[PDB]
RNA sequence: UGGAGAGUUUGAUCCUGGCUCAGGGUGAACGCUGGCGGCGUGCCUAAGACAUGCAAGUCGUGCGGGCCGCGGGGUUUUACUCCGUGGUCAGCGGCGGACGGGUGAGUAACGCGUGGGUGACCUACCCGGAAGAGGGGGACAACCCGGGGAAACUCGGGCUAAUCCCCCAUGUGGACCCGCCCCUUGGGGUGUGUCCAAAGGGCUUUGCCCGCUUCCGGAUGGGCCCGCGUCCCAUCAGCUAGUUGGUGGGGUAAUGGCCCACCAAGGCGACGACGGGUAGCCGGUCUGAGAGGAUGGCCGGCCACAGGGGCACUGAGACACGGGCCCCACUCCUACGGGAGGCAGCAGUUAGGAAUCUUCCGCAAUGGGCGCAAGCCUGACGGAGCGACGCCGCUUGGAGGAAGAAGCCCUUCGGGGUGUAAACUCCUGAACCCGGGACGAAACCCCCGACGAGGGGACUGACGGUACCGGGGUAAUAGCGCCGGCCAACUCCGUGCCAGCAGCCGCGGUAAUACGGAGGGCGCGAGCGUUACCCGGAUUCACUGGGCGUAAAGGGCGUGUAGGCGGCCUGGGGCGUCCCAUGUGAAAGACCACGGCUCAACCGUGGGGGAGCGUGGGAUACGCUCAGGCUAGACG
């Protein structure tokens, strides 16, 4: 099914993948279906991770399945968050 | 030395021949249907018509003949034997045929 | 949208399908010029409604026949041979330029 | 490579005093003092009339040779100059002057360029707090340059920011001579630097 | 925000004109030389042939067994037999094997690009909504028994489970025929008739989980169709019979000569048909002031292929690289009947070549398949290795040192040069040695909470004892091309149209800045040169931006077809043209800004663009078109 995954474009040792909406057969680095966040696995700055919630909770909404990464992520950015 | 995914070829051959048997049998009736309303035959030739009918929609419940695959025929069928049919007329048993 | 074309029937030798041919103008690429290139479509007209000579508007349709995608959507302007004679002559002129016979 | 060699023998060909050695470039001792005349078996023969390309040649030549700076690295500079908004020439030079091994070298830490080079290999140098070994490394307005604290009692450091006591520092920087540091105020503007040399000559030698 | 020219035809000149050089670039190779690191990059030739290992499986929460083992029962005991359990093995069954990875042979084509169409269509898993799962029957492996073969493997008999196959029922609904309604290509609705459903498993077991059936919809993916665009040769000019169209069928998910009957006789072409050559196309890339030229390697998209040719089966999907069948070529096995195989996966071998790497580490991370999960598989990938192949960063030292050692080279024999260069003096201190030592990794899972939201805890690092931090610490690689002009850099000796140089002009036949060496000098520097190739200069195919009296170039002349071009005034239209809004123009790249590795290369975030095409609206001077008028062109 389609899927909510990183993408990964840093470069050797430094890694900066991009949260992605793309069909789960497609390579991973391959064309996505939109950008909906990004993560810097280092924190090299105070901004390593954003992700457009309204955004996320529509590709949920429609069978978007998030990797279990992917799913950490966007919960920490409150995707889930029905407080 | 190799995979044992021999066995999609061995399952593919059984699956093979139950469909080939599905369809032999959809074909033959088609034709003895179409035969019988050709001939006039009307409540003889609806009364097999049926079978042919429920042999399709069964044979697209697996994936045999499936889709749209079945509507084609089932069309194609009811045309040809209400048209037959309709050159000496009077569908008796009102199998398939609507009003 | 089904693309729509403009032009005129210079065939109906062929049942229920007639040729129309379709000019177009545009700014040479390199050379800005506006040059006029022309190509010819096979029709739909089942009704056998139309004859040489009509201008009509052609449209994009779903295929009828290989070589066959259009449809003739209606009739723009009746009777006009001097465009059928532009096409009969400049096929003509073919005859004149080989190896064979032709006319001048 | 950064060249590595006889520097005097660069000021004679060029005609003109550069100071790859800081002292003895203010002494009679100069050479370029006592021998204004091009190195080699043909330096006191009568020059002939340089050529355009030559003239343009040898201006971009003393230029570079000044700022001890590679034939590759000075021609990136002047590349990202010439993208760069603004007169090329100017912004050349400031980027030139960006430099730490050349502001190590304005703010007195070093007598020469090629000493402040060796300074900042070696980590006797600042930006900001933590250290930096780059020569090239591009100081931006507003960061300051300061002696490595281990680096502060060093015979060397010692010697050369007492002399800079009473002596003054560029328009564009400001030096501490007790807390060993300076700070790189702005880009030096054109007429901040009085180099020996016509930037507009350069700009057309790459023009070519 | 962008545009340099020079050498060479002559005794000299101006012009025409070719040739050549200076710049930038490359998946490079070759020569001399070669220290460190980061990032990137590496069979351009034989789509030649390939040893070996690995490269796609996974479910025991779908089912029944075999083999090995342990335990517990029924009996007074043995025997025989019942149950529980561990390991293992395949089998039946399911999902995956149509992705991911490779290559560029073929292809000049709806293949690709860009914009559209589908009332002519499909889409497994995922999501939302509605409804449902009552009863019955059966077979084939496994296993058992027997025959055949050298082997591969095969034939027969017998038993058996299921989420395997079938029958009846239920009909939310859906399909088909006919009719009616709306709608307009086969779209939506409605009525009668007919036809069509299902599967169980797990439990913390009576309430949840996983799954099953039918239908409507979403989402993603895809098929087919159309406009426009897409190299060279006209020393290829005619091509065509399924050919072009029609009616009726067949076929498909679906349109269509896609295929087949029958009827018609058409279709295409100088606006280049047909033929021949060459070639995957694109985002982009290199170059250029631009226009343009050249190009398509890495990365991303599409296509095609998987020893060569053809074919279908299975399936949501294939005509299927590690699936099947036949023919062909080849290699291997063969008890000669007959079998086995396909690296354009990773690594490696061999051949060819000027030339292109490790049979490495890991599954820790990202991604993928199966599984409720634990977890398994993953040569995808994340890393490391080799090669200055490229880019960036860095070192071989810093300061002081003689009106200036020696040696060497010139000399007017006074002296000049190598040169503050060296030796020395002091300072720092790459390499190396110690100590510490990482981010990348928090989820899955478990507990609480409701298996949710939320909260809490645990495990996990290939790279690697690497990066980096701290301490100690040696003064320690430099080469290559060039020096007649273009072109920056000059002298002695040697050689004597010789040996040789040479990009073009040319140089050497006794005092050569041009050959060879030396001293000195210019250039660049872990590189420097050379060869090859692309753009440039070359306004030298000239659209921007050229020419034809004598330099190359007017057709021997006319008549005239197509085509190109078209006087003055008014009107309609609004095709060209122009304007506005809008959609499209993926990501990467390119540009600008800020930011992360000490800098940079590299990388992240953000912003700005953009031609072209679709749609809606508008303008009407010019061009076009239609209608009317005129007489200055033309004709009479
Ligand atoms: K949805
Ligand atoms: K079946
Ligand atoms: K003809
Ligand atoms: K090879
Ligand atoms: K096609
Ligand atoms: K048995
Ligand atoms: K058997
Ligand atoms: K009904
Ligand atoms: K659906
Ligand atoms: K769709
Ligand atoms: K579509
Ligand atoms: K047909
Ligand atoms: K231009
Ligand atoms: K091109
Ligand atoms: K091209
Ligand atoms: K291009
Ligand atoms: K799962
Ligand atoms: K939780
Ligand atoms: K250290
Ligand atoms: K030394
Ligand atoms: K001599
Ligand atoms: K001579
Ligand atoms: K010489
Ligand atoms: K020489
Ligand atoms: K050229
Ligand atoms: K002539
Ligand atoms: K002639
Ligand atoms: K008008
Ligand atoms: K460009
Ligand atoms: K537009
Ligand atoms: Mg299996
Ligand atoms: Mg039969
Ligand atoms: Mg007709
Ligand atoms: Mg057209
Ligand atoms: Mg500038
Ligand atoms: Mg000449
Ligand atoms: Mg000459
Ligand atoms: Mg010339
Ligand atoms: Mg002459
Ligand atoms: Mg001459
Ligand atoms: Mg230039
Ligand atoms: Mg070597
Ligand atoms: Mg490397
Ligand atoms: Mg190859
Ligand atoms: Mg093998
Ligand atoms: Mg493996
Ligand atoms: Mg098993
Ligand atoms: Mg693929
Ligand atoms: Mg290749
Ligand atoms: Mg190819
Ligand atoms: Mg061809
Ligand atoms: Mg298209
Ligand atoms: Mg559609
Ligand atoms: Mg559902
Ligand atoms: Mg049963
Ligand atoms: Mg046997
Ligand atoms: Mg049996
Ligand atoms: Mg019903
Ligand atoms: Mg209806
Ligand atoms: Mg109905
Ligand atoms: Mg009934
Ligand atoms: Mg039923
Ligand atoms: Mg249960
Ligand atoms: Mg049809
Ligand atoms: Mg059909
Ligand atoms: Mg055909
Ligand atoms: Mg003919
Ligand atoms: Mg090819
Ligand atoms: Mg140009
Ligand atoms: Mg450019
Ligand atoms: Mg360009
Ligand atoms: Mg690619
Ligand atoms: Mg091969
Ligand atoms: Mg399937
Ligand atoms: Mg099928
Ligand atoms: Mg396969
Ligand atoms: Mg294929
Ligand atoms: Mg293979
Ligand atoms: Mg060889
Ligand atoms: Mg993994
Ligand atoms: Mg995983
Ligand atoms: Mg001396
Ligand atoms: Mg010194
Ligand atoms: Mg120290
Ligand atoms: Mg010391
Ligand atoms: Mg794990
Ligand atoms: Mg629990
Ligand atoms: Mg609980
Ligand atoms: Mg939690
Ligand atoms: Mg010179
Ligand atoms: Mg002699
Ligand atoms: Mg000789
Ligand atoms: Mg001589
Ligand atoms: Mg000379
Ligand atoms: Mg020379
Ligand atoms: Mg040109
Ligand atoms: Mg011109
Ligand atoms: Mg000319
Ligand atoms: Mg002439
Ligand atoms: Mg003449
Ligand atoms: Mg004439
Ligand atoms: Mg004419
Ligand atoms: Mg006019
Ligand atoms: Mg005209
Ligand atoms: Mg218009
Ligand atoms: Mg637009
Ligand atoms: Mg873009
Ligand atoms: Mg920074
Ligand atoms: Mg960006
Ligand atoms: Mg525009
Ligand atoms: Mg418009
Ligand atoms: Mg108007
Ligand atoms: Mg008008
Ligand atoms: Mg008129
Ligand atoms: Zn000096």
């Amino acid at each position: 099914m389609v899927k909510i995954r990183l993408a990964r474009f840093g470069s050797k040792h430094n890694p900066h993948y991009r949260i992605v909406v793309t069909d789960a057969r497609r390579k991973r680095d391959g064309k996505y279906i939109e950008k909906i966040g990004y993560y810097d696995p280092r924190k090299t700055t105070p901004d390593w991770l954003k992700v457009d919630v309204e955004r996320a909770r529509y590709w949920l909404s429609v069978g978007a399945q998030p990797t279990d990464t992917a799913r950490r992520l966007l919960r920490q950015a409150g995707v889930f968050r029905q407080e | 030395r190799n995979l044992s995914a021999l066995k999609r070829h061995r399952q593919s051959l059984k699956r093979r021949l139950r469909n080939k048997a599905k369809k032999s049998a959809i074909k033959t009736l088609s034709k003895k249907a179409v035969q019988l309303a050709q001939e006039g035959k009307a409540e003889e030739a609806l009364k097999i018509m049926r079978k042919a009918e429920s042999l399709i929609d069964k044979a697209a419940k697996g994936s045999t003949l499936h889709k749209n695959a079945a509507a084609r025929r089932k069309s194609r069928l009811m045309r040809k034997v209400r048209q037959l049919l309709e050159a000496a007329g009077a569908p008796l048993i009102g199998g398939g045929l609507s009003a | 949208p089904k693309k729509v074309l403009t032009g005129v029937v210079v065939s109906d030798k062929m049942q229920k399908t007639v040729t129309v041919l379709v000019e177009r103008q545009f700014p040479h690429p390199l050379y800005g010029k506006v040059i006029k290139r022309s190509k010819k479509y096979l029709a739909h007209d089942p009704e056998e409604k139309y004859k040489l000579g009509d201008v009509v508007e052609i449209i994009e349709s779903r295929p009828i026949s290989k070589r066959k995608r259009f449809r003739v959507l209606r009739l723009v302007e009746s009777g006009r041979m001097d465009l059928v004679e532009k096409y009969l002559i400049r096929r003509q002129n073919y005859q004149s330029l080989s190896k064979r016979g032709g006319k001048a | 490579g950064r060249y590595i060699g006889p520097v005097c023998r660069l000021c004679r060909r060029e005609g003109v005093k550069l100071y790859l050695k800081g002292e003895r470039c203010y002494s009679p001792k100069c050479a370029m003092e006592r021998r204004p005349y091009p190195p080699g078996q043909h330096g006191q023969k009568r020059a002939r009339r340089p050529s355009d390309y030559a003239v343009r040649l040898r201006e971009k030549q003393k230029l570079r040779r000044i700022y001890g700076i590679s034939e590759r690295q000075f021609r990136n500079l002047f590349e990202e100059a010439s993208k760069k908004k603004g007169v090329t020439g100017s912004v050349f030079l400031g980027l030139l002057e960006s430099r730490l091994d050349n502001v190590v070298y304005r703010l007195g830490f070093a007598v020469s360029r090629r000493q402040a080079r060796q300074l900042v290999r070696h980590g006797h140098i600042t930006v900001n707090g933590r250290r930096v070994d780059l020569p090239s490394y591009r100081v931006r307005p507003g960061d300051e340059i300061a002696v490595a604290e281990k680096s502060r009692n060093l015979e060397l450091i010692r010697q050369n920011l007492e002399a800079m006591k009473g002596r003054k520092v560029g328009p564009w920087l400001s030096l501490d001579v007790e807390g060993m540091k300076g700070k790189f105020l702005r880009l030096p503007d054109r007429e901040d630097l009085a180099l020996p040399v016509n930037e507009q000559l350069v700009i057309e030698f790459y023009s070519r």
